[PDB]
C-alpha cells in the first residue's frame, strides 16, 4: 500500500515470470526433445 | 685402487643415505654454516645499526622479540655494497654492531642454495631419470637471488636488502610498494598468476584423482591402503576424470594426455616465477611499474581522481614515512 | 683495509701458500690415478669409458 | 551389561602420520605464541 | 513416463554444455554477475559513490577501472532496482553503485550453482565428490570477504570493488588501518598458497622427469595412451630420488594427490577464519609487551614498531581522499611525515 | 623468562624434523 | 557438427560477413550519437564539473539520494 | 535384545521402518510451504534493512516499557 | 541448438568492442 | 571450403588492429594526460 | 682477523679443489648406463 | 608485561596435543607386534 | 602474591606424568586385542 | 643396522595399576600445590 | 585465579575414584 511494499509485489510478480517463461519453454521443449526407449 | 678413485666412489654413490656429490662438497660447509650462523643470530644478536645513523635496530630473541618481529637485521647503510668479513672488521663487536651476520649468512646461502641446486642434477644423472627437477627449483633460486643479492647491488646497498624474518618481510614489501609500485607492474601480475593459477592446478589436479580411485580398500580401513608400493597396476581411472571435467567446463579443454597434464602443472607456476624474479630485478634499478597519476582530466583540465591516485596516497604515506631519520634531501634517490 | 685492489684478497704473503697448498694437495691426489695415464689415446663417442 | 558390541573396531596411526601430527603442532605453536603472549 | 522424468532426462542428455538441474542456478547468474562486470567496468562511473573515475568511458584502461561499491549513506542496503533507494530507474541505480550489488549478489548464487554442478556431474559420472569440496574454498574467500567483511563493517562502501587496482588498494587498506599481514590467519593461508603453488611444481616436474619409455621418438608426450593400464612413471625411482635429495619423500600416490588438495584448500578456510575477524575489528594490532617498552624506552626499536610507523602514513595519508563521505580535513601540520621528506 | 618459551619451540621442531628424515619408515616394495 | 568444420565453411561466411559489421558499427553508434552518457548516466568530459558546482558531488542521504541526483545532474 | 519396562512402552513408535507413501505423495504440498517461506525471510528482511518500508514500523531502538 | 548458447556471448561482445574502439577517438 | 590457416591469420591479425587500437588510445584521447 | 682468515681459505680451496677435480674425474662416465 | 595465563596456554597447547598423538602411534604399534605372535605379544 | 611458576608445576606435574601411565595401559589393552584374533586387531 | 633384538619384551599395565598411578599423581599435586604456589 | 587450580585437583581426585569403583577390573575366576 505504500510506494515500497506496492513496488516489492510487482517485483514479486515479476519474480515469477521470470521462473515462468523459463519453465514454461523448458516443458514444451522437453515434450520434443525426449528419448528414444 | 687409489684414494681418489675409492674417494669418487664414496661421493658419487647412491647408496648413501643422503647423496653427496660434487655439488654437496660445497652445498653442505654453506648452508651448515648459514644455518649455524642463522640460529645464534636470531636468538641472540646484540642491535645493528642499520639505518647507517647509529640507531641500533634490536633483532633478537634475547633483546626482548619473539617470533614474529625478532629477525636478522641487513647490514648497515655505512657500509653499503662493501664486503664485510669478520676479519675485515678489527673485533667481532664491531661486526656485529655494524650488520655482520646478514653478510655471512646470505653470502653462504645463495652459494649453498645454487648447490643444492646443480645437487638436485647430479642425482638425476646417476639414477637415470631425465634431469629437469632442477629447472623447475631455478625459480625460487631466482627469487632468493633477487631479493637478497639483485636488490641491494641496484640499490647499491646491502641495507636495502631482505630482512631473515618475518616481522622484516612486511617492513621490505611495504617500503617496496612505495618506492617502486611492484602492484602496478606487470611482472608482479604475472606471477600472481602464477600461485593463483599454481594453487588451482593443484588442487584441481589433486582432487580429480582422488574422485576417480578405484575400489581396493574397505570402508573400515583407509582409502591410501589401496595403493601397494612399487605397484604397476595403474590407481585411478583416467577415463573417468577426463569425463568428468570434460563435462564440467567443455569437452575439448580437457588433457586426456596425462603427461601433457603433468607438464601443465610445471609449466604455470616455474614460468609466473620466473617472469616475477625478473620483476625484482628490473625494479632493482629503478624501472618501476606503471603510474597513472593525474592520468585522467576533464576538458578544463582539472585532475580527476582515479584508483591509481587512491593508490598513490597509498604510497605517499609510505614514502614519507620509510627510514623517517635516515633522509636529509627531498628525495629517495636510495 | 677492505677496498684494496689486491688479487683473491690475497692481503699478506701469508696467504698464497695457503692456496698453493690447497690447490696441489688435491691436485697430487687427482694424479695418483688420472695422471700417469696416455695423452694419447682417442674414442669417437661423446663420451669415454677408458679406465678408473 | 550386555553382550559385546560388534561394533569394535581399531585405531591406527602409522609413523608417517605421526610426524605430520607433531609438527602441525609445534608449527601452530611456534605461530601462535607470539599473539598469545602479546 | 511422468512430466518430472522427462525434464529430468532433457537437461541429463549428453550435449555441447551440460546443464543439469544446476545449471538453471548457474547459467542465469553468472552470466550477468560477469556482464554485470563487463558493463559497470566500460560504463558506469564512480562519480558520485566515491568521487573517481572507474570506467572505459573515463579513460581508464583495464587496471584502474572498477565496479565500486556504494555510498556509506547506502549503508547496507540490497540497493534492489525497484527498492526505495533507485525507485525503478536504471540511472539513477547505476549511479548509487546499484550495479555492485548486482554483481556481488548473482555472483554469490553463481558460485552456489556451480558447486552445486560439481555434486551433480559426479553422481552422474559416478565417482567421489572431491572437487565440490575444495571447490569450497573458494566459496569461504568470496564469502568472507565480498560479504561478510562489509556487512560487520559500516557499509558496502567498505567492500572490494571489483576492479584490478581496486583490489589493489583494498589490499593497502587492510595494513594501514587493521595490520592484516600480522594476522596468523594470513600466514597460515600464505603458507597454502605459497606451499600450493610449490606442490604442483614438484610434482609436474617429477612426473615428467621419471617417465618411461614408451616410444622411440625423442617427444615424451606422444608416448601416452589414455586408456592403458601401465603407470607412465616410476614411483619407485622417484621416491628413490627424493629419499636421498630432500630426506623424506612420498610412498603412496593415493596420499600424495590428497595431499595436493589439502595444502591449497586448507589455505583458503584459515584466511577466511581470519577475516572475518576483521568485519569485527578483531585485529592483531598489536604486541602490547613491545608497546608499553618502546613507550618507556625511547631507545628499543625492532621492525615490528618500524611496521606501525608505516601505518601511520596509511592511517593519514590516504585517509583524506579515501573516504570523501567523512570530509577529512587534515591540515598539513597534522600529517606525519619523516625528515626532509 | 619470554624467550626461554620461543628457543624451546624452535629446536622442538627441530628434533622432529631430525627424527623424520632418519627415522622415517622406510618403504619397501613386497 | 564439429566447430572447426563450421567455420571453414563458406556458407557461414556468407552470413556473418553481414551480421559483424552491422553490429560493430551498432557499437560504434551507440557511442558517437551520445547515448551512452543518457542510458547510464556518466558525465561527459564538458560535465564533471559545472559553473554552480566546483566541488565532488557526493549523495549524502539514504532515502531522498534519486532526488538527490535529481539535483547535482541538472546543471 | 533386552526387553525393559520403558522399551515396551516406545516399541510402537520405532516399530515401523521404511514405509513409504507409494508415488509423489504430499511432496507439491510441500513445495508450496518452501515458496510461502522463501517468501516469508524475504520480506523480513527488508524490513529489518530499512529496504521495505511499512507505515508505523520503525527500525530503530524503540522505548521498551519500564 | 547451440546458436542460442555462443551467440549469448558472441553478439554481445562484438557490440561493446565497437564502443571500446570508439572511445580511443574520443577527446575532453 | 576454406583452409583454415587463412582463418587464423585473418582473424589474427585483426586482433592485432584491435589491440594495437587500444594502445593507441592510450596515448591519445581520454585517459592520456595530455 | 688475520688467523681467522688463514683458517678460511684453507677451507674453501679444500672443497672447491674437491668440486673442481671431481668432475676432472672422468665425471660423465658415472651412470647407470655402463660403467 | 606479558600474561601469565599463556605460558599455560602454550604449554599445554604443545604437550596435551602432542602426548595424544604419541599414543595412538604406541597403540598401533602394540596391535602389529600383538598380532604378530613372537616375543612381544604376551 | 603467588609465584607464576607454580601454575607450570602443578599444571604440567598432574598431566605430564599422568598422560605418561594413560599411554602404558592402552599399549596394554591393544596387544590384548592384538593377539586375540577377532574384530580388532588389523 | 643389524639383526633383530632378541632382548625384545613387551611392557604391561593392567587397569587395576593405572588407578593407582593416576592416584598417586594426584594426591601429590594435591599435597604439593599449596607449597609451590607459596 | 588461585584457588581455581586447587578446586580442580579435588574434584579431579573424585573423578578417579568414581571411575575405580565403578569400572573395576572385575576379578573372575577361571
Ligand atoms: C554460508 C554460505 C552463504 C551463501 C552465500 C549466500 C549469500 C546471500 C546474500 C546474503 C544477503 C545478506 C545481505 C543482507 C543485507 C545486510 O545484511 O544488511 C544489514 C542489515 C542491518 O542493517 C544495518 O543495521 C544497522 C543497525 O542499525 C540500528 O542501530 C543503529 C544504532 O543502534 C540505529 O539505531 C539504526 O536506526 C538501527 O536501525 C545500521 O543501521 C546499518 O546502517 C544498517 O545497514 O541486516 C540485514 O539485512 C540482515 C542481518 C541479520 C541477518 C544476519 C545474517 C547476515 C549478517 C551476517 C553478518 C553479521 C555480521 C557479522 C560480521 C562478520
Ligand atoms: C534464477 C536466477 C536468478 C536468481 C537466483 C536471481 C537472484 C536475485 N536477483 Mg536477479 N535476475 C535474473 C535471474 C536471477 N536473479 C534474471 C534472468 C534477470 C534479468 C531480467 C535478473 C535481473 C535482476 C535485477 C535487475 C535485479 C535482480 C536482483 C536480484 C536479487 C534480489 C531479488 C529478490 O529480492 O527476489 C525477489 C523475488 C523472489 C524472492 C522470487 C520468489 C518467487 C516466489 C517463490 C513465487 C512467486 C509467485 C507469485 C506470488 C505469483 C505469481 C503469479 C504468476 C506466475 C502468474 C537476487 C540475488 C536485484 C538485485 O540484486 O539488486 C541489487 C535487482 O535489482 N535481478
Ligand atoms: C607473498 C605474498 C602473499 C601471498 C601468497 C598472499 C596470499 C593470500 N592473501 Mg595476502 N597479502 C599480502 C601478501 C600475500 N598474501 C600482502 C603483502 C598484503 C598487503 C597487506 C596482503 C593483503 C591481503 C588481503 C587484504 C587479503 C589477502 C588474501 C589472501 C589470500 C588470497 C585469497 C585468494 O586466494 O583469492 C582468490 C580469489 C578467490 C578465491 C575468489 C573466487 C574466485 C572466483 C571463483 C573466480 C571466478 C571467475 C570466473 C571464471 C569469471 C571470470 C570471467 C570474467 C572476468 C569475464 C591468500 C591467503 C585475502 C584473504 O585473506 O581472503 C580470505 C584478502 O582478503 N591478502
Ligand atoms: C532468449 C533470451 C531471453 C535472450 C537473452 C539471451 C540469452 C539466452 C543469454 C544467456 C546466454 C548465457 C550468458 C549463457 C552462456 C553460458 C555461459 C558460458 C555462462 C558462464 C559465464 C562465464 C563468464 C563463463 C566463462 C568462465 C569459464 C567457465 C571459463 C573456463 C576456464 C577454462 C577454459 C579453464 C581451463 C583450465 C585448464 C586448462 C584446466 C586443465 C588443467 C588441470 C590441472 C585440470 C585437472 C585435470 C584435467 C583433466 O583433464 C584430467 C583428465 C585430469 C586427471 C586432471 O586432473
Ligand atoms: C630454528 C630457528 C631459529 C627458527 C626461526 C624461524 C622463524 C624465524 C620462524 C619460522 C617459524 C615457522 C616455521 C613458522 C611457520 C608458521 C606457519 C606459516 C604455519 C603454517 C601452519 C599451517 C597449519 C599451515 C596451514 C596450511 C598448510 C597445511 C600448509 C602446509 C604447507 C606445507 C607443509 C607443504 C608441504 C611442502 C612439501 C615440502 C612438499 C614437497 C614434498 C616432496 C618432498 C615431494 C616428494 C615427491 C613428489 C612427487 O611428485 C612424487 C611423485 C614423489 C614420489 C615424491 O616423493
Ligand atoms: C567467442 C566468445 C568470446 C568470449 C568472450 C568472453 C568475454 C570474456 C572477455 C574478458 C575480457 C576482459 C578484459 C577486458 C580488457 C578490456 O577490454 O580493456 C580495454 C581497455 C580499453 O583501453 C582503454 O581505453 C580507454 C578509453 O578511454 C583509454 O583510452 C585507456 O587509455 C585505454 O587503455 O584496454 C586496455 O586497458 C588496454 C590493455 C588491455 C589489456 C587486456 C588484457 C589484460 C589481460 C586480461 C585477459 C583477460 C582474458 C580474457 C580471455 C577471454
Ligand atoms: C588442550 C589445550 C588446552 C589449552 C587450550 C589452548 C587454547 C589457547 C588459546 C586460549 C588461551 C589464550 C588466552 C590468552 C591467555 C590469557 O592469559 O588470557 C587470560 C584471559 C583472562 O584474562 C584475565 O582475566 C582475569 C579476570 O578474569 C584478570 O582480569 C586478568 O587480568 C586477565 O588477564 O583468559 C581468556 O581470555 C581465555 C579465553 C578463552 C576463551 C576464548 C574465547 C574466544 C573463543 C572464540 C572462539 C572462536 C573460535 C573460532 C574458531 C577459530
Ligand atoms: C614432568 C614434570 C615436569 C615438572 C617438574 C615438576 C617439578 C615441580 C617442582 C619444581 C618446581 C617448583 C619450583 C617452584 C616454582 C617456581 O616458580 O620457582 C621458580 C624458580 C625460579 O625462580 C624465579 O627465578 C627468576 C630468575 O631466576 C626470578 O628471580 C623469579 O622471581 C624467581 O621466582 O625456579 C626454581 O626454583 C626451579 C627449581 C627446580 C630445581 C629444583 C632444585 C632443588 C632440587 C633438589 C633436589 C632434591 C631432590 C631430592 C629428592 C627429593
Ligand atoms: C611466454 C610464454 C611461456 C613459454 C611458452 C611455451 C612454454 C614452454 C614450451 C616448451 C617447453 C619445453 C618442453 O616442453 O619440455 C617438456 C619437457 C619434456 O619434454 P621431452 O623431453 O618430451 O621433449 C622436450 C625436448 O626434449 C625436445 O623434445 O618437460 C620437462 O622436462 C619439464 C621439466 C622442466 C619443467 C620446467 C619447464 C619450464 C621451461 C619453459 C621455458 C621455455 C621457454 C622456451 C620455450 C621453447
Ligand atoms: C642438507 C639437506 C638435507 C635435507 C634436509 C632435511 C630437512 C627435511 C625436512 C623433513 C620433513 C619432516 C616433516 C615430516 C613429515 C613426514 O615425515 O612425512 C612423511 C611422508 C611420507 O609419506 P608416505 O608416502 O610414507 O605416507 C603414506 C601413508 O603412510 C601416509 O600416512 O613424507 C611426506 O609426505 C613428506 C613430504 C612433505 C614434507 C613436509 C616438509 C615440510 C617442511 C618442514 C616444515 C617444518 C620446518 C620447520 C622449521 C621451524
Ligand atoms: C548489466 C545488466 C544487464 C546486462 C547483462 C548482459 C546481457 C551483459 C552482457 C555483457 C557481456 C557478456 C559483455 C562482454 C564483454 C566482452 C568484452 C568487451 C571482451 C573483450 C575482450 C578483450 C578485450 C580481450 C582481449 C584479448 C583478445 C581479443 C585476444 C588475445 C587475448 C586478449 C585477452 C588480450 C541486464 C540487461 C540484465 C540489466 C541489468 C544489468
Ligand atoms: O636504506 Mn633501506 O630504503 Ca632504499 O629508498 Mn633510500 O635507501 Mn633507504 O631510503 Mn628509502
Ligand atoms: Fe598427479
Amino acid at each position: 500500500m505504500t510506494a515500497s511494499l506496492s513496488n516489492f509485489i510487482a517485483s514479486l510478480i515479476a519474480g515469477g515470470v521470470v521462473v515462468g517463461v523459463i519453465a514454461i519453454a523448458l516443458i514444451v521443449i522437453s515434450k520434443s526433445d525426449r528419448i528414444l526407449r | 685402487v687409489s684414494l681418489w678413485e675409492r674417494f669418487c666412489a664414496w661421493i658419487t654413490s647412491t647408496e648413501n643415505r643422503l647423496y653427496i656429490g660434487w655439488f654437496g662438497c660445497l652445498m653442505f660447509p654453506t648452508l651448515l654454516t648459514a644455518t649455524s650462523c642463522f640460529i645464534i643470530a636470531f636468538i641472540a644478536a646484540p642491535p645493528v645499526d642499520i639505518d647507517g645513523i647509529r640507531e641500533p635496530v634490536a633483532g633478537s630473541l634475547l633483546y626482548g622479540n619473539n617470533i614474529i618481529s625478532g629477525a636478522v637485521v641487513p647490514s648497515s647503510n655505512a657500509i653499503g655494497m662493501h664486503f664485510y668479513p669478520i676479519w675485515e672488521a678489527a673485533s667481532i663487536d664491531e661486526w656485529l654492531y655494524n650488520g655482520g651476520p646478514y653478510q655471512l649468512i646470505v653470502l653462504h646461502f645463495l652459494l649453498g642454495v645454487s648447490a643444492y641446486m646443480g645437487r638436485e642434477w647430479e642425482l638425476s644423472y646417476r639414477l637415470g631419470m631425465r634431469p629437469w627437477i632442477f629447472v623447475a627449483f631455478s625459480a625460487p633460486v631466482a627469487a632468493a637471488s633477487a631479493v637478497f643479492l639483485v636488490y641491494p647491488i641496484g640499490q647499491g646497498s646491502f641495507s636495502d636488502g631482505m630482512p631473515l624474518g618475518i616481522s622484516g618481510t612486511f617492513n621490505f614489501m611495504l617500503v617496496f610498494q612505495a618506492e617502486h609500485n611492484i602492484l602496478m607492474h606487470p611482472f608482479h601480475m604475472a606471477g600472481v598468476a602464477g600461485v593463483f593459477g599454481g594453487s588451482l592446478f593443484s588442487a584441481m589436479h589433486g582432487s580429480l584423482v582422488t574422485s576417480s580411485l578405484i575400489r581396493e580398500t574397505t570402508e573400515n580401513e583407509s582409502t591410501n591402503y589401496g595403493y601397494k608400493f612399487g605397484q604397476e597396476e595403474e590407481t585411478y581411472n583416467i577415463v573417468a576424470a577426463h569425463g568428468y571435467f570434460g563435462r564440467l567446463i567443455f569437452q575439448y579443454a580437457s588433457f586426456n594426455n596425462s603427461r601433457a597434464l603433468h607438464f601443465f602443472l610445471a609449466l604455470w607456476p616455474v614460468v609466473g616465477i620466473w617472469i616475477t624474479s625478473m620483476g625484482i630485478s628490473t625494479m632493482a634499478f629503478n624501472l618501476n611499474g606503471f603510474n597513472f597519476n593525474q592520468s585522467v582530466v576533464d576538458s578544463q583540465g582539472r585532475v580527476i581522481n582515479t584508483w591509481a591516485d587512491i593508490l598513490n596516497r597509498a604510497n605517499l604515506g609510505i614514502e614519507v614515512m620509510h627510514e623517517r631519520n635516515a633522509h636529509n634531501f627531498p628525495l629517495d634517490l636510495a | 683495509t677492505e677496498g684494496t685492489n689486491e688479487w683473491f684478497g690475497v692481503d699478506d704473503l701469508r696467504l698464497l701458500a695457503v692456496l698453493f697448498l690447497g690447490h696441489w694437495a688435491i691436485l697430487s691426489l687427482w694424479l695418483g690415478s688420472y695422471g700417469d695415464s696416455n695423452e694419447d689415446e682417442d674414442f669417437f663417442g661423446e663420451i669415454d669409458y677408458s679406465a678408473r | 551389561m550386555t553382550g559385546p558390541n560388534p561394533n569394535k573396531q581399531a585405531v591406527e596411526l602409522n609413523r608417517t602420520s605421526l610426524y605430520w601430527g607433531l609438527l602441525l603442532i609445534f608449527v601452530l605453536a611456534v605461530l601462535f605464541s607470539s599473539y598469545f603472549f602479546n | 513416463r511422468g512430466l518430472f522424468d522427462l525434464v529430468d532426462d532433457w537437461l541429463k542428455k549428453d550435449r555441447f554444455v551440460f546443464v543439469g538441474w544446476s545449471g538453471l542456478l548457474l547459467f542465469p547468474t553468472a552470466y550477468l554477475a560477469a556482464g554485470g562486470w563487463m558493463t559497470g567496468t566500460t560504463f558506469v562511473t564512480s562519480w558520485y559513490t566515491h568521487g573517481l573515475a572507474s570506467s572505459y568511458l573515463e579513460g581508464c584502461n583495464f587496471l584502474t577501472a572498477a565496479v565500486s561499491t556504494p555510498a556509506n549513506s547506502v549503508g547496507h542496503s540490497l540497493l534492489l532496482l525497484w527498492g526505495p533507494e533507485a525507485q525503478g530507474d536504471f540511472t539513477r541505480w547505476c549511479q548509487i553503485g546499484g550495479l555492485w550489488t548486482f554483481v556481488a549478489l548473482h555472483g554469490a548464487f553463481g558460485l552456489i550453482g556451480f558447486c552445486l554442478r560439481q555434486f551433480e556431474i559426479a553422481r552422474l559420472v559416478g565417482i567421489r565428490p572431491y572437487n565440490a569440496i575444495a571447490f569450497s574454498g573458494p566459496i569461504a574467500v568470496f564469502v568472507s570477504v565480498f560479504l561478510l567483511y562489509p556487512l560487520g563493517q559500516a557499509s558496502w562502501f567498505f567492500a572490494p570493488s571489483f576492479g584490478v587496482a581496486a583490489i589493489f588498494r583494498f589490499l593497502l587498506f587492510l595494513q594501514g588501518f587493521h595490520n592484516w599481514t600480522l594476522n596468523p590467519f594470513h600466514m597460515m593461508g600464505v603458507a597454502g598458497i605459497l606451499g600450493g603453488a610449490l606442490l604442483c611444481a614438484i610434482h609436474g616436474a617429477t612426473v615428467e622427469n621419471t617417465l618411461f619409455e614408451d616410444g622411440d621418438a625423442a617427444n615424451t608426450f606422444r608416448a601416452f595412451t589414455p586408456t592403458q593400464s601401465e603407470e607412465t612413471y616410476s614411483m619407485v625411482t622417484a621416491n628413490r630420488f627424493w629419499s636421498q635429495i630432500f630426506g623424506v619423500a612420498f610412498s603412496n600416490k593415493r596420499w600424495l594427490h590428497f595431499f595436493m588438495l589439502f595444502v591449497p584448500v586448507t589455505g583458503l578456510w584459515t584466511s577466511s577464519i581470519g577475516i572475518v575477524g576483521l568485519a569485527l575489528n578483531l585485529r592483531a594490532y598489536d604486541f602490547v609487551s613491545q608497546e608499553l617498552r618502546a613507550a618507556e624506552d625511547p631507545e628499543f626499536e625492532t621492525f615490528y614498531t618500524k611496521n606501525h610507523l608505516l601505518d601511520e602514513g596509511i592511517r593519514a595519508w590516504m585517509a583524506a581522499q579515501d573516504q570523501p563521505h567523512e570530509n577529512f580535513v587534515f591540515p598539513e601540520e597534522v600529517l606525519p611525515r619523516g625528515n626532509a621528506l | 623468562m619470554e624467550a626461554l618459551v620461543y628457543t624451546f619451540l624452535l629446536i622442538g621442531t627441530l628434533m622432529v624434523i631430525f627424527f623424520a628424515v632418519f627415522f622415517r619408515e622406510t618403504p619397501r616394495i613386497l | 557438427r564439429p566447430f572447426s568444420d563450421i567455420i571453414t565453411s563458406v556458407r557461414y561466411w556468407i552470413i556473418h560477413s553481414i551480421t559483424i559489421p552491422s553490429l560493430f558499427v551498432s557499437g560504434w553508434l551507440f557511442i558517437s550519437t551520445g547515448l551512452a552518457y543518457d542510458v547510464f548516466g556518466t558525465p561527459r568530459p564538458n560535465e564533471y564539473f559545472t559553473q554552480d558546482r566546483q566541488q565532488v558531488p557526493l549523495v549524502n542521504d539514504r532515502f531522498s539520494a534519486k532526488q538527490e541526483l535529481e539535483d547535482l545532474t541538472k546543471g | 535384545a533386552l526387553r525393559t519396562r520403558l522399551g515396551e512402552i516406545l516399541r510402537p513408535l520405532n516399530a515401523e521402518y521404511g514405509k513409504v507413501a507409494p508415488g509423489w505423495g504430499t511432496t507439491p504440498i510441500m513445495g508450496i510451504v518452501m515458496l510461502a517461506f522463501l517468501i516469508f525471510l524475504v520480506i523480513i528482511l527488508q524490513i529489518y534493512n530499512s529496504s521495505l518500508i511499512i507505515e508505523n514500523v520503525d527500525v530503530d531502538w524503540a522505548n521498551g516499557i519500564v | 541448438f547451440r546458436w542460442l548458447a555462443i551467440h549469448g556471448l558472441a553478439i554481445p561482445t562484438v557490440f561493446f568492442l565497437g564502443g571500446i574502439t570508439a572511445m580511443q577517438f574520443i577527446q575532453r | 571450403r576454406i583452409p583454415l590457416w587463412l582463418v587464423g591469420l585473418v582473424g589474427g591479425l585483426a586482433v592485432i588492429t584491435m589491440l594495437s587500437l587500444f594502445f593507441y588510445g592510450s596515448y591519445s584521447g581520454l585517459g592520456s594526460s595530455l | 682477523m688475520l688467523t681467522l682468515k688463514i683458517l678460511v681459505y684453507t677451507t674453501v680451496i679444500f672443497f672447491v679443489s674437491l668440486f673442481i677435480f671431481g668432475f676432472l674425474s672422468s665425471d660423465p662416465s658415472r651412470n647407470p648406463n655402463r660403467k | 608485561e606479558v600474561q601469565f595465563g599463556a605460558y599455560l596456554a602454550v604449554l599445554l597447547g604443545t604437550f596435551l596435543p602432542a602426548l595424544f598423538l604419541v599414543n595412538l602411534f604406541i597403540q598401533t604399534e602394540a596391535r602389529k607386534a600383538g598380532k604378530a605372535g613372537g616375543q612381544d605379544s604376551d
